[PDB]
RNA sequence: GGGCCUGACUGCGAGGCCUGCAAGCCGAGCAGGGGCGAAAGCCGGGCCUAGUGAACCGGUGGUCCCGUGUGGAAGGGCCAU
RNA sequence: GGAUGACCCCAGGCGGUAGGGGAGCGUUCCCGAUGCCGAUGAAGGCCGACCCGCGAGGGCGGCUGGAGGUAAGGGAAGUGC
RNA sequence: GUGGAGCCUGGGAGUGAGGGCGCGAGCGAUAACGUCCGCGUCCGAGCGCGGGAACAACCGAGACCGCCAGCUAAGGCCCCC
RNA sequence: CUGUUGGGAAGCAGCGCCAGAGAGGGUGAAAGCCCCGUAGGCGAAAGGUGGGGGGAUAGGUGAGGGUACCCGAGUACCCCGUGGUUCGUGGAGCCAUGGGGGAAUCUGGGCGGACCACCGCCUAAGGCUAAGUACUCCGGGUGACCGAUAGCGCACCAGUACCGUGAGGGAAAGGUGAAAAGAACCCCGGGAGGGGAGUGAAAUAGAGCCUGAAACCGUGGGCUUACAAGCAGUCACGGCCCCGCAGGGGUUGUGGCGUGCCUAUUGAAGCAUGAGCCGGCGACUCACGGUCGUGGGCGAGCUUAAGCCGUUGAGGCGGAGGCGUAGGGAAACCGAGUCCGAACAGGGCGCAAGCGGGCCGCGGCCCGCAAAGUCCGCGGCCGUGGACCCGAAACCGGGC
RNA sequence: GGGGGGAACCUGGGGAACUGAAACAUCUCAGUACCCAGAGGAGAGGAAAGAGAAAUCGACUCCCUGAGUAGCGGCGAGCGA
């Protein structure tokens, strides 16, 4: 039977264009006083996932 | 050409790999699945599973709208073409006669876009972007804008 | 583009436009098609719930001094079901109408490329009798030294050239690579030229 | 379709059980045996095939030594003796010569203590 | 030790340290708007290396982005916490 | 070197478990088969100090056996203890 | 420095109980075929071959095949040998 | 039909013939033409069927005006408890309803995902309704299904023997030959068995019957062995036997060398596991997805699915649909860009197309070659299934 | 008229657990196994108090697709119009 796509990846991760695997920087969803605004400055992007682990992502996705 | 010159390609059909068949093979005994544990065993998935640890996965945060029940909201949809792929075109151009060629996908109203020439052409489009419409406007093609 | 021997009654005659080259390859991809599709995948086995024993455990797991065994459905036993025994299944795919119709194409073409390929007008006095079409392939080089594709919309000629064991009968739309790869010579109708050509456009 | 073993294992028994022939019992009649024994036949063929060269070789040596201590002088003195002459005649053919020819060998040993 | 002050900035961030991943760490520079300085200049917390907690689920503020025929509304999203 | 797997020359590599890869052998069955081998003897069995292959194997011969067998080239697996 | 070097991208792995020896330490008792690290090695996978009486890991040496040819390593050269 | 070899011809040979039939199977072996058939065709008084044909009957059919009589009640509706749906309390509607309350008859009521307002949809609380669908005890047809350890458990007098108080469990066991011609009669013998005779193409086809492997047991022959130390072998030499006429084969006296196989292990000859021996059975599969690779087809495109027609091992049609052609963003949106931002800084994620050769007055744009992509085949691996095979202690349901 | 029987197939009334979540209670296996009642050659469903956004469609069943989409979910495993 055909395979069902992770919906907890399809909720917190975008495949680009050519192929990388994107997300939210971790670290910012509380305790966040006393952080210097560089800190949550830059945790508000998007990032790239080491490729190990990018690949497998991609299989959770087959239909993306 | 009789029935016994019929022949696939050099590779074209290739052995299969048979295991747990002798020692000469290869591939005996164990069967490619080295000594003992959970996957040496008949039977778990690595795309996700990492020992019990919290999963790479399951320690990234949730973005954005996930929809909730009665779920997803028809809205129209636009799909854009662009000036380069309306070449081969004469004439008239209308989201029909885009489909029925294999550039605008069924169910998507026609948007206009930038990259490649303006052709002077009558163009039937739900939207236009920009430096579409004054390309088009400038080869002297005629932007009909539906809805 | 191919010079082709029609046969009238008035004078032989000779034009085709048929593929140049013949790929082997492609031809060979669809006889498989072919002969794979029309498989009929009725072998089966029995697993080890489909097996007609209980699933008692037939002694004690342990201090019998015995090897250790459940039901005797297992596969280990001469009473058990198979492992990865035949299920019925089914061999037909989908072969890519272009690969099928450049096949045909590709078929005829190599046949007609060695002046095995001859096209008739009618078919002379042929009512259905076997000797009657023999008779008119006698006449038109056709003395059953080589085997033949004798394809013709015509039920009366088939009916006559059907049990002759050196001739394999067809209808035009009905026509296919295999029947050609196997016979020798392939013999058409005009009105049988024509569908096939239409089959390839 | 089904292939069932039929006939293929009977024959690669039969192969073994052939090759077994002479042996002990068991080794002879007993396929499983039978492999056993032809595994080990086979290491001690290898490594007695490579032992063979080095067993003749210590027996001329024996042989000439014995030769070369009538004419009064050792095979180590001897055959040092030979490498200075820049006779080459192998051991093999030496041991021949001491026991078919002997006064050949008695003319090598005599070059033997010459270029001494 | 004192004077004034709030840079214990908001947008960013070339390039690196470290590193399996995820994190952790350093950061010059451009813009907004400031502080102290005559100025050169310095200031994106603390002489430095500990004082911490990934996601999930919720609360509050803002934003006004989605809002199930439509206008709203319910509820969510984004930013902050 | 030749002109692309044709062979020849020269040089170098060639212990090996997990394991990766590559080339083969044999079993059942299909196309080839309205064919070919077959009672002047199929399959199968028992021999062989003979031939070919590095090898798995394949021939050839003799005895048994008495009705089947199945090529070149391909296809598919209940495929080798 | 052209090596079964290297770098890049992808398919497939196995492995994640090591062990002995030399050396450097910690533990231990300046004990253990002990234990825990570091550098190296070899066994693991070279329980194939010579030496070491015997004997995975000490010495010698990385076994494609054949030879009733030759030089050697460690070790030896009274007889077993 | 005839010859011919043969126990037997259908083999081989000569000359013929039928074929809408050369599917298959029998006959002493290998048969279109001998037999049963096969292509093609014919057939029911009786019973069943009759969805096709016809006939009948039931039943059925308008327009305006006015009246406001009727339009399915413990219902709708609301609340409490639940179930159904993708919906797990969620913003929770809708559908069903155990409890409590409890309407109206079209200016009535329900619904369009809390509620409200618009705009729309539909008429609850009575019922019946073919066909297309599922299955396969039963009949038939066909297998890149099995071929007596296989295939159903059962090819055979099998759900039997047997086991269990019972539910229930559950086997083994097929073959003389073309024809019984099943071996009269005689001889040893109480019989069984055997020797002759006889039948047979064949009797180590003799019923304990085709083939008749191996373990295993005997007989006879050759070599060998009673001072010898062993994972049983190997190397060498020698003697004796054999085949032959510089060579082979068998054996083994002496000498050298030599720690079974598997498994598990840092490490096993190991006094660690497994194995009495032989034979047969026994374990990396399949489907649908996915991801590489690969052989092909086509390429800004590529491909159909279910179906329909045809076939009766013939393929064709079917563009619904899917994947690709554009991305960025939570999203509105914008778009070769886009997001964050006040930015027209900076940054994240994106965007550039081939290789020719030629005509022609620099590429105009051909033309080929290659490719994005995709479709099928193949193979490696991954997901989901029992997913390499065998094995629990146990859990739950219904019975005894 | 009923009663009883019928390999599966069907509807209804009831309805597990192993297991999966690498533990487990929500979740899963699953309205599955099974028990019961009834139907029949089928059964169920069936002429909109429907769908849901098209000025649309027009009974029911069944197949392909939609689509592993929308969503559901200790937003876990997974479930899935």
């Amino acid at each position: 039977p055909k395979m069902k796509t992770h919906k907890g990846a399809k909720k917190r991760v975008k495949i680009t264009a050519s192929g990388k695997v994107v997300a939210m920087k971790t670290g910012k969803r509380h305790l966040n006083w006393q952080k210097s605004g560089k800190e949550i400055r830059q945790k508000g992007r998007k990032f790239v996932l080491a490729k190990p682990e990018a690949e497998r992502i991609k299989l959770l996705l087959p239909y993306e | 050409m009789k029935l016994s010159d019929l022949r696939p390609n050099p590779g074209a059909n290739k052995r299969r790999k048979r295991v747990g068949r002798g020692p000469g093979s290869g591939h005996g005994k164990t069967a490619t699945r080295g000594h003992k544990g959970q996957k040496s065993r008949s039977g778990k998935d690595p795309r996700r599973f990492e020992g019990g640890r919290s999963t790479t996965l399951m320690r990234l945060p949730k973005r954005g709208m996930q929809g909730q029940v009665p779920g997803e909201i028809k809205r129209p949809r636009y799909q854009g073409v662009n000036l380069k792929d309306l070449a081969r075109f004469e004439g008239e151009v209308t989201p029909e006669l885009l489909v029925r060629a294999g550039l605008l996908k069924k169910g998507y109203r026609l948007k206009i876009l930038g990259e490649g020439e303006a052709k002077p052409l009558k163009v039937v489009a739900h939207a236009f972007s920009k430096s579409a419409l004054e390309k088009l406007k400038a080869a002297g093609g005629e932007p009909v804008l539906l809805e | 583009v191919y010079q082709i021997p029609v046969l009238s009654p008035s004078g032989r005659r000779e034009a085709a436009d048929l593929p140049a080259e013949i790929n082997p390859h492609l031809l060979w991809e669809v006889v498989r098609w072919q002969l794979a599709k029309r498989r009929r995948g009725t072998a089966s086995t029995k697993t080890r719930g489909e097996v007609a024993y209980s699933g008692r455990k037939i002694w004690p797991q342990k201090h019998t001094g015995r090897a250790r065994h459940g039901d005797i459905g297992a596969p280990i036993f001469v009473g058990g079901g198979v492992v990865f025994g035949p299920k019925p299944r089914d061999y037909s795919y989908t072969l890519p109408k272009k690969v099928r119709k450049k096949g045909l194409a590709m078929a005829v073409a190599d046949r007609a490329r060695e002046g095995k390929l001859l096209l008739v007008e009618a078919f002379a006095g042929v009512n259905g009798k076997t000797k009657e079409f023999l008779a008119w392939a006698k006449e038109a080089g056709l003395d059953g030294s080589e085997s033949v594709l004798l394809v013709t919309g015509n039920e009366l000629v088939r009916r006559a050239a059907r049990n002759l064991p050196w001739v394999v009968t067809l209808a035009p739309e009905g026509l296919n690579v295999y029947d050609i790869v196997r016979t020798e010579r392939l013999v058409m109708d005009l009105d049988a030229w024509e569908v096939f050509q239409n089959r390839i456009g | 379709p089904r292939a069932k073993t039929g006939v293929v294992r009977r024959r690669k028994h039969k192969k073994i059980l052939k090759l077994a022939k002479g042996y002990w019992g068991l080794r002879s009649k007993s396929f499983r045996k039978a492999r056993e024994t032809l595994f080990a036949a086979g290491n001690y063929a290898y490594a007695h095939r490579k032992r063979r060269k080095r067993d003749f070789r210590r027996l001329w040596i024996v042989r000439i030594n014995a030769a070369c201590r009538q004419h009064g002088l050792n095979y180590s003195t001897f055959i040092h003796g030979l490498k200075k002459a820049g006779i080459e005649v192998d051991r093999k053919n030496l041991a021949d010569l001491a026991v078919r020819e002997p006064q050949v060998f008695a003319e090598l040993v005599e070059r033997a203590k010459a270029a001494q």
